[PDB]
């Protein structure tokens, strides 16, 4: 995931 | 909601929205690798980029948490960011 | 290295209003140290015919921060993220699938 | 405050  | 799909797989969520022609082209659905939460799938570019959807203890729903170690950090991301919700306001330095 | 020009120290709000009024360009701000709120710090800036202040926050961590944006649905969410970007490298902005 |  892009913002994990 | 329109935009809700469920237990679509990862794989195929990326199949269906790299055929849509508009970046920005998204779905929800429930997390594969993550029971119980969500994720958001994005068409973009020649990509398709999956965001989780984060929760507080609250409940509440976010993809990120911007915040800052310094004042400084704070002012300088703010200079291209607005610092209002309803307007747009750029910090630019007094002159 | 030079001293950061936005950081006033301790300064009456009213006299920011004053000196920042004076100033062209909307955005022209500075960092003050509150008199109200002591151990806070308050970002003045200049916008049209005002001039707007904003309180900067903290969390149990240290951290600072404007706005906490949060939403209590994924419906809303999602209209969120159709007028602001969903990626914080990237301009993307979500919309219906057609 | 605006924020506030």
């Amino acid at each position: 995931y892009v913002n994990v | 909601h329109p935009w809700f799909f469920g237990k679509i797989p990862r794989a195929k969520a990326e199949e269906m929205l790299s055929k849509q022609r508009h970046d920005g082209a998204f779905l929800i659905r429930e997390s594969e690798s993550a029971p119980g939460d969500f994720s958001l799938s994005v068409k973009f570019g020649n990509d398709v980029q999956h965001f989780k959807v984060l929760r507080d203890g609250a409940g509440k729903y976010f993809l990120w948490v911007v915040k800052f170690n310094s004042l400084n950090e704070l002012v300088d991301y703010h200079r291209s960011t607005s610092v209002s919700r309803n307007q747009q306001i750029f910090l630019r330095d007094i002159e």
